């Protein structure tokens, strides 16, 4: 009994789908089918949610305790026609990533937590200097230069 | 050394072979790397790159006599020794494999190497030397794991430790290390119950028992039962404070 | 030209409406920039930018993806309707690295921010090849984290961390300006010394290897001394927590200086030999942000012709 935000996905066995539209007429709101048919709506349980568009059948479902607790909750849309074109293999969901050259996550600083090793701060001098001129890091720039 | 100068191959096949027939394989390898190439296809290149691999083992260069061995086998598939090379090219680069720390990139290596010699060749003489390697090889991808899941335990980090303890007591049925694990397990969850939020402190109570009671139905007459046994009491005396 | 207008959001079932437009800052009637408006959705330049796009994928959402649409566009007006593909919430299930030749798993696994059965968070993962790069061990362009087994389902990513190792042994090539005057170091430090093994003469490869303990052997210098010195840390002492333990070795040969002129005798000099230990560790109590520092030192001074100020005793040792 809790208009929590449902996260679901539709699924065709013939043609990803994309695109569409899905709204809940108790609450009279809309949302969108995204990339790999994943769409989010604020619904609460014993609630009738309507899936529209173009390369697939309506649909309405009515949201039970069930649904409403899994993590994604899948629907599967009819899509028209009957075309019938192979099994549509599964493909995962894109996610970003970072980027390859991780030279410029290694250069951000950051300050210690509680999983870094603790500084002396009572303790003279390492022979080092804080934050000063690298010449190994200069001259390992200009081989990557050449 | 006049051999390796000199073009004639089969004075320095003839030389390799004197080297490698007093244990010589350091010097005859020499002699042997320059000719494999040369000598290569030949009637007379069974014997040649049988003892160059030979030597490569005898020698402890298990990297450089997997290879020769391997290429022995592909090369020349109906040699005399044919199935001697197979065992041996697996083996060696079963030797090849790092502690548990480590990588273990190698071992998974060997195992697929050793796996495959088994299954293509049943009933050999060299299948119970083979067994055994295998046998050795899986446990340190166990016990790569096992150490991994109770790093965390190590560093505290009790709500990480339960969830590779987990993974581990799943992914590697059936290990002489399911004990240990239960108990740590057991231990992982103790920790974060006794200090934990007050709002879900009744959750790991709970899950503390559960932990508790798995590790004892594996083992009733468990190493760890006299300390168990008093993790469990502080826990029974806490659950009092929840009965609502 | 072309005006901002009706700048809309759909799918955004987390957050707000209201809380969206004050993270965009796009107001009707600017200037159409679309620059801009990528830039405030997601800021691909930085990893760290003030983004839509990092508000929920630093919350669990992993397979978050914004896009800005033009929905219409009259009287020179544009406008546009931001769709938010928020998806399920994704945890951390299995954490394994992979590449390492010459370090210990330990040693790598205990500098992971990205802590199994945790939200995903893109800050943790940015943290971790940061943490990874400090070692030292590995190579700063090819921390690649790569996601595997993802269960959008199941709501669980496994991180395999590919590692590639470049050596141990380091040299530090440093230098600084001040006091109004320059300052060099030059040392060789051998991040991965293990004193377990230092009786083993088995393995001395280029010094024992192992554990991520630091030895390092530095000489620093400037106008007016030059500093010669032995360094061993601990990063982890004891196992359990990130204790810090050092010691270290050094001799000085100070020479008068004179701040004001920027003149040095070099007649006049002092020689310190110092010995020092010290012990550091971050407090549970009162709270998680105090450090104790604990240090014991003992110091020889051996003047030579310094008969300069309050020092009278220019032959001295002390």
């Amino acid at each position: 009994g809790t208009r929590k935000s449902l996260h679901g996905q539709v699924t065709n066995k013939s043609l990803a789908i994309e695109s569409g539209y899905v709204m809940n007429i108790n609450a009279k709101s809309r949302t969108f089918i995204g990339p790999g048919g994943l769409f989010d709506i604020l619904a609460q349980p014993k609630d009738t949610l309507l899936f529209t568009g173009i390369a697939f059948q309506s649909k309405k479902i009515v949201l039970t305790e069930k649904d409403c607790s899994q993590i994604l909750f899948s629907v599967s849309l009819d899509l028209v026609s009957n075309e019938l074109k192979e099994v549509l293999v599964r493909k995962d969901l894109k996610v970003k990533s970072l980027d390859s050259n991780t030279q410029k996550y290694v250069d951000m600083q950051f300050e210690d937590d509680r999983q870094s090793t603790a500084k002396n701060t009572v303790m003279y001098s390492d022979q080092t200097i804080k934050y000063g001129t690298d010449f190994v890091r200069i001259f390992k720039d200009v081989k990557k230069l050449l | 050394q006049k051999a390796l100068k000199n073009e004639d191959v089969a004075a320095k096949f003839e030389v390799a072979t004197k080297m490698y027939d007093a244990g010589k394989y350091n010097k005859a390898i020499r002699l042997f790397e320059q000719l494999a190439p040369t000598y290569r296809g030949k009637p007379q290149a069974e014997k040649l790159f049988y003892m160059f691999s030979q030597s490569y083992y005898k020698t402890k260069q298990y990297y450089l006599a997997g290879y020769q061995f391997e290429s022995f086998v592909s090369g020349y598939p109906r040699s005399e020794k044919v199935q001697e090379a197979a065992f041996l090219g697996a083996y060696s680069y079963s030797k090849l494999a790092p502690v548990y720390s480590l990588d273990q990139a190698d071992t998974v290596k060997a195992l697929d190497k050793l796996q495959a010699f088994i299954d293509n060749y049943p009933n050999s003489e060299y299948l119970a030397q083979a067994n055994e390697s295998v046998k050795i090889l899986n446990g340190k991808l166990e016990k790569k794991a096992y150490e991994n899941a109770k790093g965390y335990n190590t560093i505290s980090d009790y709500k990480s430790a339960l969830v590779a303890f987990d993974n581990f007591i799943a992914d590697f049925p059936g290990t002489p290390l399911k004990e240990d694990a239960l108990f740590y397990k057991y231990d992982s969850a103790y920790q974060l119950a006794i200090n934990s939020v007050p709002s879900k402190m009744e959750e790991r109570l709970h899950v503390a028992q559960t932990a508790y009671a798995n590790l004892m139905k594996y083992k009733s007459d468990t190493k760890y039962k006299e300390k168990a046994d008093q993790m469990n009491a502080r826990v029974e005396t806490d659950l009092q404070k929840f009965t609502k | 030209k072309y005006y901002f207008g009706n700048i809309k959001f759909l799918g955004n079932t987390v957050y707000s409406d209201q809380q969206l437009n004050r993270y965009l800052g796009i107001k009707k009637g600017e200037t159409y920039n679309g620059v801009l408006l990528e830039k405030r959705i997601a800021d691909n330049t930085k990893p760290d930018g003030e983004d839509i796009t990092n508000l929920y994928q630093n919350n669990g959402y992993l397979f978050s993806k914004i896009n800005a649409v033009e929905v219409k566009t009259v009287n020179d007006t544009i406008d546009f309707e931001i769709r938010i593909t928020e998806g399920p919430i994704a945890y951390f299930n299995k954490i394994y690295v992979t590449g390492n030749d010459k370090t210990n798993d330990h040693v790598i696994y205990r500098e992971l921010r990205t802590k199994p059965g945790n939200k995903y968070s893109k800050e943790e993962l940015v943290r971790t090849i940061r943490e990874i790069g400090q070692l030292g061990f590995f190579d700063p362009e090819s921390i690649k984290p790569e996601f595997r087994n993802v269960d959008p389902a199941a709501g669980t990513v496994d991180i395999e961390y590919q590692l590639v190792e470049k050596g141990s042994s380091q040299v530090e090539l440093q230098g600084g300006y001040g006091g109004g005057g320059f300052i060099g170091t030059l040392g060789l430090s051998f991040n991965n010394f293990s004193a377990r093994k230092l009786f083993d003469k088995d393995a001395y490869k280029p010094l024992p290897m192992g554990d991520g303990q630091k030895v390092a052997l530095r000489l620093q210098g400037s106008t007016y001394f030059q500093t010669y010195s032995l360094s061993f840390s601990e990063p982890w002492f004891g196992g359990k927590k990130p204790v810090q333990f050092s010691s270290s070795i050094s001799y000085s040969k100070q020479f008068n200086y004179n701040y004001s002129s920027r003149d040095v005798n070099r007649n006049q000099s002092f020689n310190i030999f110092t010995v020092q230990v010290g012990l550091a560790k971050r407090l549970t109590v009162p709270d998680d942000y105090f450090v104790l520092s604990q240090s014991v030192s003992y110091q020889h001074y051996d003047l030579n012709n310094y008969y300069t100020g309050l020092f009278t005793f220019g032959n001295g040792a002390s």
